[PDB]
């Protein structure tokens, strides 16, 4: 299984931006998320979608500004978010999610991840 | 809003000896996974349940838990055991990572 | 089948069972134990799991803490999922106005679906752990009975696919519709 990121860079404090993240793996059956990691080693995870797309749930730090959609065809996930601010410029990674042990539905494959950079 | 505090931040061991990392929470909390991560790359993987090893970890390392305070410990570790650990938990929205803890080898 | 006497035979007569299921006018829930662990119902379109260890997955403080049937419409997105979960508690016996309630997931959530009850035999539910026993005992013909009396015993329900080698018996459902009351059978 592998993971490839585009779409990172520099930009301006108020702009919009389309994150692209998947091989290996059939992935229409695991569940993916988004992770941010400050440049103080600090994560917190922004966009979570459940393995059908019915269901997507972001933190109330992005709810109404960053929003995540799989193309399964194509295997990989559009994260498009709006109003950039400087607080986030960080880099974030696109990882896996799916079932260890009988209950435990925990992340998996860290992606290598991109970084975004307000400026 | 759990909110998770990490104990010590920063870690000196010797070639070959046992170490613990606390983990406390706010509230009570059920179960809780332990990440690694060394410099330059992503985050793997590390225990899952406070008492599974991942897929690839030697036969050192174990955790543990109870109510709010959980631990980790190494038994004998080598210089490979150096970089930096993250707690997680996932009982209430929003998942909340730990400060992360640094280890490194004197 | 053999000779006995001097002009009698014995010999046996098999009832079969699949023709039996696959034939009744409605579709019938059917109970399985697979292994000397898993318990399995199926109920319509519901193919839950069964399995009883002391892990805590789900904790009171922050959950949804079921009380009523018109509550688990907060759980599940699919109305079959509720109508299995509802019958089998109260086919096991859980009327649901004097009982501690039991804990589910906010369907919202990415986490899938999935229910637990607690049934350690402590001091406090006792009482409930024995009346599950006995549910569990009635239900289920060879009960492994696990988490024997100890520190903590918590059973959990959990969506699978429905594995293609249960022996399908017919005792459990007769006692499933016996202790069911008012078991709405569709199709
Ligand atoms: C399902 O029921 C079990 C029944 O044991 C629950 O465990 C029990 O949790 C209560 C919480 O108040 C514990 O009471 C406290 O425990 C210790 C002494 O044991 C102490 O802090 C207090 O004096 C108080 O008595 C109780 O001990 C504990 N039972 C055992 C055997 O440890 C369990 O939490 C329930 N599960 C769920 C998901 O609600
Ligand atoms: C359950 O039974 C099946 C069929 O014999 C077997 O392949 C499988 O390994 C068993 N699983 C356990 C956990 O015993
Ligand atoms: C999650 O479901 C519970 C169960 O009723 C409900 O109280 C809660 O408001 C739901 N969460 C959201 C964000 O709507």
């Amino acid at each position: 299984v592998a993971l490839v990121e585009s779409g990172g860079g520099l930009v301006q404090p108020g702009g919009s931006l389309k994150l692209s993240c998947a091989s290996g793996a059939s992935f229409s059956n695991a569940g993916m998320s988004w992770v941010r990691q400050t440049p103080d080693r600090r994560l917190e995870l922004v966009a979570a979608i459940n393995r059908d797309g019915d269901i997507t749930y972001h933190p109330d730090s992005v709810k109404g500004r960053f929003t995540i959609s799989r193309d399964n065809a194509k295997n990989t996930l559009y994260l498009q978010m709006s109003s950039l601010k400087s607080e986030d410029t960080a880099m974030y990674y696109c990882a896996r999610e799916d079932y260890y042990g009988l209950y435990f539905y925990v992340m998996d494959y860290w992606g290598q991840g991109t970084s975004v950079t307000v400026a | 809003q759990i909110v998770l505090t990490q104990s010590p931040a920063i870690m000196s061991a010797s070639p070959g000896e046992k170490v613990t990392i606390t983990c406390s929470a706010s509230s009570i909390v059920s179960y809780m996974h332990w990440f690694q991560q060394k410099p330059g790359t992503s985050p793997k993987l590390w225990i899952y349940g406070t008492s599974n090893l991942a897929s690839g970890v030697p036969a050192r390392f174990s955790g543990s838990g109870s109510g709010t305070s959980y631990s980790l410990t190494i038994s004998r570790m080598e210089a490979e055991d150096a970089a930096t650990y993250y707690c997680q938990q996932r009982n209430s929205y929003p998942p909340t990572f730990g400060g992360g803890t640094k280890l490194e080898i004197k | 089948a053999f000779k006995i006497g001097l002009h009698t035979e014995f010999q046996t007569v098999s009832f079969s069972m699949v023709g039996l299921f696959s034939n009744n006018p409605h579709d019938l829930p059917l109970l399985c134990t697979l292994n000397k662990s898993h318990l399995y119902i199926k109920g319509g379109n519901a193919s839950f799991k069964i399995s009883f260890d002391d892990i805590a997955v789900l904790l009171p403080e922050y959950d949804v803490i079921i009380q009523h049937p018109a509550d688990m419409s907060w759980c599940s997105k699919s109305d079959d999922q509720i109508w299995l979960s509802q019958w089998f508690m109260n086919a096991v016996g859980h009327d649901w106005y004097l009982d501690p309630p039991f804990l589910c997931r906010n369907r919202t959530k990415t986490e899938g679906f999935i229910f637990q009850v607690n049934t350690s035999k402590t001091g406090i539910n006792e009482n409930y752990a024995k009346k599950f026993k006995t549910g569990m005992h009635h239900l289920y013909r060879e009960y492994p009975d696990s988490c024997l009396d100890g520190k903590l015993c918590l059973m959990k329900a959990q969506p699978t696919s429905w594995p293609l080698q249960c022996p399908l018996d017919h005792v459990n459902t007769l006692h499933f519709l016996t202790r069911g009351k008012n078991i709405q059978l569709p199709r």
